């Protein structure tokens, strides 16, 4: 009771409740999947809708020509972090005239989000992220956390019931490197559909796709543009 | 750190500010000060609480401070706080004189200190000043004047008032005896002694236990002056005869 | 020069248990006279006066700022300031603007508040005090004042003799100075009285 | 160059000023008012640098009006003059100094009429009569020769006309019209403009 | 005692959740987006006959093509309203064009979580805004309707109902709105829903209504116009 | 640092933090000040816990200027801070006025520093009372400054442990006519009234102030006086 | 609540907040540091929580300088910021004095920074413990360890993590003073495999880095071939 | 610098501090404002009227400008601060727009300042409510009311302070077009409305009117006495 | 033992006028489980401390409670290790700064006072806690000779003939008291520690720092130097 209010208060078990409460925000968010092959990196997210007359919330944002993200949790914080990422990428292109390596950008995020978890009065960012990018070391899929930790993965999933997608992801990750664009996008979609309820299904309304590869700038597909990828799913 | 914050400048559920109300409790226990305004002047009369035989006398007075050429004040409550406020009034009056090359009107001075007092009640997290003042002054706009201010930063002009111990009693006694417009400094001084004889629970008043400044005009010059013990003794004598 | 922009002359003289302070009354901009009764000598106590010469604007500012400080000083400490202490106060005030100074050279004349001992001094624009036992001059015609004081000043002069000495010094000194004149005001500071006189002077 | 003039009488202050607003060699305005009402019985005539004049005058005007609103009564001419000087003096050594020349005229119930002279360096001086600008050089001596302390207001207007006529024939500038106002115990009164 | 930026066990900011609770006590505002334009309708909720009905402004003009309907703590909205007004004018000065409804909503939505009490500077908010907004305007994409709450989340809506009767009004909205719906029908339908969810008898004085259509500028309905649609 | 007051008014109108700072003073070792016709004495117990403490190392009776000196009761390290501040205030005054600061003007400035720690953010009052003595304008001065920042001018007073008994003893023994040399005796005697055992010239410290200035009596001199 | 702030001492003179941060390092993977005759070897039992993570993710071995390596345990985010702080120190030293910072000095500086977060309520103590290893011809081999309190000590062999009490006894039985980097790499690998728990905390990877004469004073990850052998000699000898 | 958040949201979206500030306004002396045809009248109760107090120093009806004046209720010290702020703003407006500020404009400014104090760090809300009257350039009379929260409306006749509800109930059933027909009648209304709460009717009320164009006027004891005799 | 509000969490006055937090910080000095002893001789000053290395892999050379402040000033720390190191660093900075602005080496009594002044601030400011350590400084004064000073968490400091700090502070004081009421000075110190510890430690079990009149430079005795005094 006395240990779960401030981020600077270590509990007796050696944990920080506030950082754990901020991670709950990512788990309540809509599921999103991120996987990569050998030449591409894709993101697939389930767009949520407040009501039938509302538009599905944006879940895939642009960062740069070689970097794209997928958010889960507090949207205001997601936009905050996105802005920071955009600036860093812009700075790299202004100073060194070259795209900022995805791995280096991820480290900046880690450091930036770590600060607020040690200062009194501050709070952790309540947003989880999935980062897809393409630099000189190929395609990358990173996952940022609210507790400033980040992991380099082959495929990842965050959000409500993302464990089911993760289970599917782990089972079919052996044939991801050799997968082609169309093929790789199907796996993501299949894994993304595993977190959905038995009744509900993935359509061209609640599905957003973002791809970035060897010879392709990070582009986002919405509604009608996601028809091609959707056509074929068993 | 929120944990240790006392929260000095927030309202209570009834729309009260407790620090201000408790600062006021302090004052109602301080030595009695009373102000009476006459036709020919204004006076302050204060119970002394520095009474021990080994106290040295070295100073103008315990509780009566001169603010500029035309005003004085006496204070009730936290002495060290009163020292901050009285130094600030001197600074405010000299600021005015510097700017306009004229003495600060008495109500402008009062108001400007009370702005400082209201700010402590509203923002900054510090406790208020535990002080009430009575101010006496002459200016060219209103002539002889007497004000009272309190820790809320509230003030009001009076014909006669009292603060400190047994103020409530002094006030009902002034409401009985104060004659609007018919008061002279002699009459005022008499009443002071009468009211001070009743608000002090030492039976015999004693000219060692009180301090009396008067403020008059002589030849287009304000004159502020602490009565000497002889004069106070006589004043006391004169009450005994009544 | 900025110091001669408005003109003006001030001088203080020491006598036997009395001090004298005099100044010109002209207020002018360059060659044009504007008024003939501009105050240059200000009271800083019953027997303490400060004379200020130089830029008119700074003369008024310094006088007003000094009054501000003296008033506060006399409220804090419950006593009249001593002549020497005032000099230091003024020096400190002038030294604060070391690299953007007030254009005024003050002269202080008075008697000690408790001992009534004559005291005169002069300070430069940046605040360098100079206590003398005879006389101090300041203004556009300082050279002329030096000549007059050096030959006319005598030791242990009485109030009447001191008045005549400083009057003759100022009068003849301002008559050789084009930007100083239009009347002369003299203050004779004694133990029990202050005598202010305006001399019959040239108005050209 | 702009012209200002003030003449103080036993119980009134008469002031006047040119109405020319000039831009290099052309007169852009011929009915320009250089007088600013600070209060019921106080006028502030200000000339000098473009911009500064109106900025300083209005700044002073706003504070004088604020003073009256805050306390109920108005500031006296003397207090207003010193307030103005203080403000002008404070900016003198600052980064943004006001290059303005002023004449402060006003009437006080207990102090009587008053006329103040203020140059751009903030030197304040009280005077029976005063002038500003290049026109003062040709008119100050006329004031010296005819001005008496008990001069009546009717005679003061005549004296002011003499000064204005001197400018007409001796001054190289074209100042054909002047604003004329008077301040007594009944307030500020506009008088007929003196034109040529 | 907890700070304003304290996270709950369910992963939510306590203050933001409490700010959303404050929006439910506000008046009911309705926004409908059609191909003809966007209409906004909010109940004035007059508490006394002596109170002037024209002094209650629940619908304001952000710009010529953007209108706004607020709900909840009305005084908090003013600050966000001015920000929106400044953003569009700033956009016009710099780019010589009008800002899109989405962009304006986005800019206003960014101030939502800008509050704290430790790392902030002299001028920061000590709590979130307690009001929901409805941005209706017309840009290059045509008529648009956006809804933003205290959490900073903004989203495009075909029809939205904020306020005390938000739940009941939304149900009537989805059961009576189609893609081919016209402006005239939208204006009528909104008024029909507003009158059903109002405790007071709806008339031409206790409600506000504004529309933004292609070409036409932000237009507030006058008493006469209102009366015509009330029949 | 915390920007809110740690001293605040109670519902009775008391400032308990200051009441508690005063408790600290009252448990401090005893101190005495006496203003004679031609000077002032300050005298205090500096009994040390052991005989390992180099008594000569640290001094409770301290000069501020040629003519002013201090002693205290309460918290030694709080005293140190005040001593340093008074020394800086006396210098500041001398640099402006070029005359050594009058005792009562030193007392007002130091007391003012004390009041600020009753109201400023994040701090506790000083757990110290001061006795300050000085000589100026051919008159001796003695003042007490307490933790609230209030000051009082005394003829004679005692503070620290057993001050109430001490004062009663000074009521009876003080007179105005009393010369310094005698004052010194009744100072040392007021200390004896509350002293544990065997007052030497190394476990009291004594300062005097007169025309010549302020100084700490040397242990050799204290011995004579004992 | 005596254990709620780092600026509050408890009745028995303890700073519980700093001790709670040490508990966070206690419930974490074990890392080892061994000071041999001509270098230092670092080994970490990297716990792979997921199969999705890429081989080499969440590295617990950092290069804070050309001649300095860092092995951490506890909160990775806290450890990462400390690594950046260490890097800043090294860089700043070279810019001020013109040469590589001595390990002891670097350790002292970083420890003081760590110690700064254990005196106030405004901030919280770092939830990580790390090791600093380096090698130079003028300094020889040096190994230091810093914890949440800020205490810095030099070691011959050190262990941090959940199994540090068991790894120390395994490090104890070794003659590291006469050993070399080439030979200590197999022992480090062997020791890590021994303390590693099978049932609990399943699935781990072995991280190995060294600095010494073999690597010419530069801190770097132990070569794949040498690591292979070490891991092959660790599993075969267990 | 103190950066603690004093005004924060509660579980049901309530700002406790703002409600506590409104509680302080309820204990304030009754103040009534009535908007007449060609006149504006303000009337405050004098509560405890001592015989030794200088009446002119504790007036609760001040002037912000020539055309704008105001009466308040609640914390007198707080009111003084607000009044000074408004006065400064009135001179600022007069200097940048060369025109007397409209009643609503200064009302807006004061309301905005009050709202700013409910969402700022280290400060508490102002504990007062104000009645602002006056005339705009065109000549139309105005009457506004601001409260601690920062909300403000235009009224015909309002009452604040202790007994505001009681006076509001009587004002509704007494405010008509045949009640503000003439200046006298309008003043009587305010006096009669003030007699419903203020004890010992007569000299316990402070009245002041503002006729078109002229400066604020204050009725004297005998001038008010005469009005009371007619009622 | 009265208490009210938060007088046991932050450095504020309790009902009796005590500062509990400062008192707790004195208990933190004994948490290290060590004892220090400093003895002032006629022409020298020595500091002996308990050197305990219970770990085996620990590099004994990096384990020490004796620090060199300046060339002629040495010290021994007792209590929380991390706090001690920061205080040692502060003292070193203060000393270097003193010489840079005054032109001469800072006196031991002045250095001790400066560290004590800094410690006082922690007892008056609530935001930060006091340090849980104790500092003992030794050095040769050019006019007074050998000096031994010690300051604590309360901000209190004093000059000493001989003084101790740590777990057996009360026992070291009682042993040195009888002795006060080169070789002997070094012996007395070692004896005091050994007497209260009952161990008669070897050369590698304690550390020795000394400053003499002839050799003012702070020095640390080696294994062979410590054994020599132990054999006698």
């Amino acid at each position: 009771n006395q240990y779960d209010n401030d981020v600077t208060v270590w509990s007796p078990q050696g944990r920080i409740h506030q950082i754990e409460y901020a991670m709950e925000a990512v788990k309540q968010g809509s599921a999103t999947v991120g996987l990569k092959s050998k030449t591409h990196a894709v993101l697939v997210a389930l767009k949520r809708a407040q009501s039938e007359l509302a538009a599905h919330q944006k879940k895939i944002l642009h960062v740069d020509n070689h970097i794209g993200i997928s958010i889960a949790g507090l949207t205001a914080d997601a936009r905050l972090l996105c802005n920071f990422m955009r600036q860093e990428c812009l700075d790299s292109r202004f100073v060194f005239d070259r795209p900022l390596p995805v791995s280096r950008l991820v480290s900046l995020i880690g450091s930036k989000t770590q600060i607020p978890t040690q200062r009194y009065g501050r709070r952790p960012y309540g947003v989880g992220l999935l980062i897809a990018g393409y630099d000189d070391m190929g395609p990358h899929i990173f996952q940022t956390c609210p507790s400033a930790n980040y992991f380099d993965c082959r495929a990842m999933s965050i959000g409500a019931r993302s464990q089911s997608a993760r289970t599917y992801l782990e089972r079919h990750m052996s044939g991801f490197m050799e997968c082609n664009l169309n093929e790789l996008v199907k796996h993501g979609l299949r894994a993304l559909r595993e977190t959905l309820p038995a009744e509900q299904d993935l359509t061209t309304k609640n599905v957003s796709i973002g791809i970035v590869g060897k010879d392709l700038e990070f582009t986002i597909y919405d509604d009608d543009d996601v028809s091609p990828f959707l056509e074929g799913l068993e | 750190s929120r944990r240790y914050d006392s929260r000095t400048t927030i309202f209570s559920p009834e729309g009260r500010l407790y620090q201000v109300e408790y600062a006021m409790e302090a004052i109602g226990h301080a030595g009695t000060c009373l102000g009476i305004l006459a036709n020919d002047g204004v006076l302050l009369a204060a119970e002394r609480r520095n009474i021990h035989k080994l106290l040295d006398e070295v100073f103008f007075s315990e509780k009566i401070y001169k603010l500029n050429e035309d005003m004085a004040c006496s204070v009730a409550g936290i002495t060290s706080d009163a020292n901050v406020l009285t130094n600030e009034l001197r600074l405010i009056a000299q600021r005015y004189l510097l700017q306009y090359q004229e003495p600060i009107p008495c109500e402008q001075l009062v108001t400007a200190l009370c702005d400082i007092k209201q700010a402590y009640t509203q923002f900054g997290g510090k406790r208020p000043f535990g002080v009430s003042l009575l101010y006496i002054g002459w200016d060219k706009h209103y002539g002889f004047q007497l004000y009272q201010s309190d820790p809320s930063g509230n003030y009001g002009g009076w014909k006669a008032t009292c603060i400190g111990n047994n103020s409530a009693a002094a006030v009902s006694m002034l409401k009985q005896d104060y004659k609007e417009g018919e008061m002279t400094l002699k009459s005022a001084l008499a009443l002071a002694i009468k009211v001070l004889n009743k608000t002090m629970d030492v039976s015999k008043l004693s000219a060692e236990k009180v301090e009396i400044a008067t403020l008059t005009r002589e030849n287009g010059k304000t004159v502020i002056r602490v009565l000497k013990q002889k004069e106070v003794e006589q004043l006391i004598k004169n009450h005994e005869e009544e | 020069s900025i110091m001669s922009y408005n003109g003006g002359a001030v001088m203080a003289m020491k006598g036997k248990n009395c001090v004298a302070i005099a100044a010109d009354r002209r207020f002018g901009i360059q060659a044009q006279m504007v008024t003939t009764d501009f105050q240059k000598i200000f009271p800083m106590g019953d027997r303490l006066y400060i004379g200020l010469a130089g830029l008119a604007t700074d003369v008024q500012t310094v006088a007003q700022r000094l009054k501000f400080r003296l008033n506060l000083y006399e409220l804090k400490e419950g006593r009249q300031i001593k002549p020497y202490t005032l000099m230091s106060m003024v020096a400190n005030l002038l030294y604060e603007k070391r690299f953007g100074p007030y254009y005024t050279e003050p002269v202080i004349a008075g008697l000690d508040p408790k001992t009534f001992k004559p005291f005169i001094c002069s300070l430069d624009l940046i605040g360098c005090p100079m206590v003398t036992d005879d006389f101090v001059v300041s203004g556009t015609c300082s050279e002329q004042m030096y000549g007059m004081c050096e030959s006319l000043w005598e030791p242990n002069m009485d109030p009447e003799h001191l008045f005549e000495t400083i009057s003759q010094a100022m009068l003849n000194a301002v008559d050789r100075d084009a930007v100083s004149g239009m009347g002369v005001i003299v203050h004779i500071i004694e133990k029990d009285k202050i005598t202010t006189r305006t001399l019959k002077a040239r108005m050209d | 160059m702009e012209y200002l003039i003030g003449i103080q009488g036993p119980d009134y202050v008469l002031v006047a000023s040119d109405q020319v607003a000039a831009s290099s060699i052309v007169q852009m305005k011929d009915d320009h008012d250089k007088m600013f009402k600070m209060s019921e019985k106080i006028l502030l005539l200000c000339v000098g640098e473009a911009g500064d004049t109106v900025q300083f005058a209005e700044y002073i005007q706003k504070n004088v009006q604020l003073y009256k609103m805050r306390n109920g009564y108005e500031l006296s001419p003397t207090a207003a003059a010193n307030f103005t000087r203080r403000n002008l003096a404070d900016c003198l050594r600052s980064r943004t100094p006001y290059h303005v020349n002023l004449l402060l005229a006003g009437y006080d119930e207990h102090e009587g009429p008053a006329l103040y002279y203020m140059d751009y360096l903030a030197a304040l001086a009280k005077a029976p009569f005063a002038a500003h600008g290049y026109g003062a050089f040709l008119t100050l001596s006329i004031l010296d020769r005819y001005y008496t302390p008990t001069i009546s207001r009717e005679r003061a207007v005549e004296l002011l006309r003499k000064c204005l006529e001197e400018l007409q024939k001796r001054f190289i500038l074209n100042l054909p019209t002047f604003s004329v106002r008077i301040i007594d115990k009944n307030g500020i009164h506009d008088l007929d403009n003196i034109s040529f | 005692d907890r700070g304003v930026n304290t996270f709950s066990p369910e992963g939510r900011l306590f203050q933001v959740e409490y700010a959303i609770e404050a929006i439910k006590l506000g008046s009911t505002a309705i926004g409908i987006q059609t191909s003809e334009g966007v209409c906004l309708a909010v109940e004035k909720r007059i508490t006394s006959p002596l109170m002037e009905p024209s002094s209650i402004e629940k619908i304001v003009e952000i710009d010529a093509h953007i209108g706004c309907a607020m709900s909840g703590l009305i005084a908090d909205a003013k600050t966000l309203i001015d920000k929106a007004r400044v953003e569009t004018q700033n956009h016009w000065f710099t780019y010589n064009e009008t800002m899109t409804v989405e962009s304006v909503t986005q800019a206003v939505s960014n101030l939502a979580l800008q509050f704290g009490e430790e790392d902030a500077d002299p001028g920061a908010m000590s709590r979130p805004f307690g009001v929901a907004l409805l941005f209706g305007g017309v840009d290059e994409k045509g008529p648009q309707l956006f809804h933003m709450d205290p959490s900073g989340t903004f989203v495009q809506c075909d029809a939205r109902a904020i306020g005390s009767a938000s739940e009941g009004a939304q149900s009537s909205l989805q059961e009576v709105y189609h893609k081919s719906m016209t402006l005239k029908e939208a204006i009528k339908s909104s008024l029909i829903i507003l009158k059903q969810v109002m405790e007071e008898k709806l008339n031409a004085t206790n409600i506000e209504l504004a529309t933004v259509q292609p070409g036409q500028n932000f237009h507030m309905f006058t008493k006469e116009e209102l009366e015509e649609v009330i029949k | 640092g915390y920007s809110f007051s740690l001293t605040t008014f109670s519902p009775s109108g008391k400032l308990v933090q200051i009441e508690y700072a005063l408790a600290a003073v009252a448990g401090g070792a005893p101190s005495v000040g006496i203003k004679a016709a031609n000077g002032v004495v300050l005298a205090t117990e500096k009994k040390q816990k052991s005989i390992l403490y180099d008594e000569r190392s640290v001094h409770k009776v301290e000069p501020i200027t040629k003519h002013i000196g201090l002693v205290y009761s309460g918290m030694g390290p709080d005293y140190r801070v005040l001593v340093h501040r008074a020394r800086k205030l006396a210098q500041q005054y001398y640099l402006v006025y070029q005359e050594p600061i009058p005792t009562a003007q030193l007392v007002q400035r130091v007391a003012s520093v004390m009041q600020e720690y009753t109201q400023s953010g994040g701090v506790r009052p000083f757990g110290v009372s001061l006795l300050i003595c000085g000589w100026n304008e051919g008159r001796p001065y003695l003042f007490q400054s307490d933790p609230s920042g209030a000051y009082f001018a005394w003829k004679a007073t005692a503070m620290g442990k057993n001050y109430v008994n001490g004062k009663t003893f000074l009521e009876k023994r003080y007179n105005e006519d009393l010369e310094l040399e005698d004052a010194i005796h009744t100072a040392i005697l007021t200390l004896k009234e509350s002293f544990e055992g065997q007052m030497t010239e190394d476990n009291i410290e004594v300062g005097i102030c007169n025309e010549a200035g302020f100084r700490r009596l040397t242990p050799t001199e204290v011995k004579d006086y004992l | 609540g005596y254990d709620l702030s780092a600026s509050t001492f408890s009745p028995d003179g303890r700073v519980f907040q700093v001790e709670y941060a040490m508990k966070a390092v206690e419930n974490s993977s074990t890392a080892i540091g061994i000071r041999c005759k001509d270098g230092v070897v670092f080994g970490v039992e990297k716990l792979v929580l997921s199969k999705l993570y890429e081989e080499g993710s969440n590295k617990r071995l950092f290069n804070v300088d050309r001649h300095v390596g860092m092995a951490v345990a506890g909160l990775l985010a806290d450890a990462r910021s400390l690594a950046d702080i260490a890097r800043e120190e090294a860089s700043n030293f070279r810019s001020n004095f013109g040469y590589n910072i001595p390990l002891k000095h670097l350790a002292d500086r970083v420890a003081m920074y760590v110690h700064a977060y254990t005196l106030y309520s405004a901030v919280r103590p770092f939830g990580c413990s790390f090791m600093l290893g380096s090698y130079s011809v003028n300094d020889g081999a040096q190994l230091y360890m810093i914890d949440p309190s800020g205490v810095s000590y030099g070691y011959w062999g050190c262990a941090i993590g959940k199994a540090r009490q068991a790894a120390k006894t395994e490090i104890e039985k070794l003659q590291m003073k006469e050993m070399t980097c080439r030979d200590i790499v197999k022992e480090v690998a062997k020791i890590i495999y021994i303390v590693h728990d099978e049932v609990k905390d399943k699935a781990f990877e072995l991280e190995l880095s060294w600095v010494g004469e073999i690597t010419k004073g530069r801190h770097e990850i132990v070569p794949k071939d040498i690591r292979e052998e070490a891991e092959k000699y660790a599993k075969e000898s267990l | 610098s103190y950066d603690r958040a004093i005004t924060v949201f509660s579980p049901d979206g309530h700002l406790f501090q703002v409600e506590y500030a409104q509680e302080a306004v309820k204990k304030g002396s009754t103040a009534v404002g009535v908007r007449g045809k060609d006149i504006v009248v303000l009337g405050v109760e004098k509560k405890s009227v001592a015989k030794l107090q200088d009446e002119r120093t504790v007036r609760k009806i001040c002037a912000l400008d020539d055309n704008v004046c105001m009466a308040f209720a609640g914390l007198t010290a707080d009111a003084r601060i607000v009044i000074n702020r408004a006065r400064v703003e009135c001179q600022s407006h007069r200097l940048t727009v060369e025109d007397p500020v409209t009643v609503e404009y200064i009302t807006r400014y004061i309301a905005s300042l009050k709202q700013r104090y409910t969402q700022s760090n280290g400060r508490r809300p102002f504990g007062i409510s104000a009645l602002i009257v006056g005339f705009d350039f065109d000549g139309t009379p105005r009457l506004y009311q601001t409260d601690p929260s920062g909300t403000y409306h235009a009224w015909k006749a309002n009452a604040i302070g202790r007994g505001a509800k009681s006076v509001r109930e009587f004002l509704e059933k007494n405010y008509t077009d045949e009640a503000i027909e003439t200046d006298d009648l309008t003043i009587k209304l305010v006096i009669k409305a003030l007699l419903e709460v203020v004890q010992s009717g007569g000299k316990n009320i402070e009245l002041a009117v503002m006729r078109r164009d002229q400066p604020l006027k204050i009725l004297n004891p005998e001038e008010i006495e005469k009005y009371v005799a007619e009622i | 033992g009265s208490s009210a509000g938060f007088d046991r969490h932050i450095t504020i006055f309790s009902p009796e006028g005590r500062l509990y937090q400062v008192e707790y910080a004195f208990k933190a000095i004994n948490q290290g489980g060590l004892t220090s002893v400093a003895v002032r001789g006629k022409d020298c000053a020595v500091i002996v401390t308990q050197k305990k290395v219970p770990d085996k892999l620990l590099d004994s050379s990096t384990v020490t409670h004796l620090f060199k402040i300046t060339e002629n000033i040495g010290c021994v720390m007792t209590g929380m290790t991390a706090d001690s190191r920061s205080q040692v660093q502060r003292a070193r900075y203060e000393a270097a700064n003193w010489k840079y602005k005054y032109g001469y080496e800072i006196p031991v009594d002045m250095l001790c006072k400066r560290i004590a002044d800094i410690s006082q601030v922690y007892t008056q400011n609530a935001e930060m806690r006091p340090l849980g350590c104790c500092m003992i400084l030794i050095g040769i004064d050019e006019e007074q000779g050998p000096q031994v000073y010690k300051c604590d968490p309360a901000g209190y400091y004093c000059g000493f003939k001989a003084t101790a700090a740590g777990v057996k502070q009360t026992e070291s004081t009682s042993f040195l008291e009888k002795k006060v009421k080169f070789e002997q000075t070094v012996e007395t110190a070692i004896t005091c520690l050994s007497t209260v510890l009952s161990i008669d430690f070897k050369p590698s079990e304690i550390e020795v720092g000394v400053v003499t009149v002839e050799n003012p430079k702070f020095r640390i005795l080696s294994e062979a130097e410590i054994d020599a005094h132990l054999v006698a």
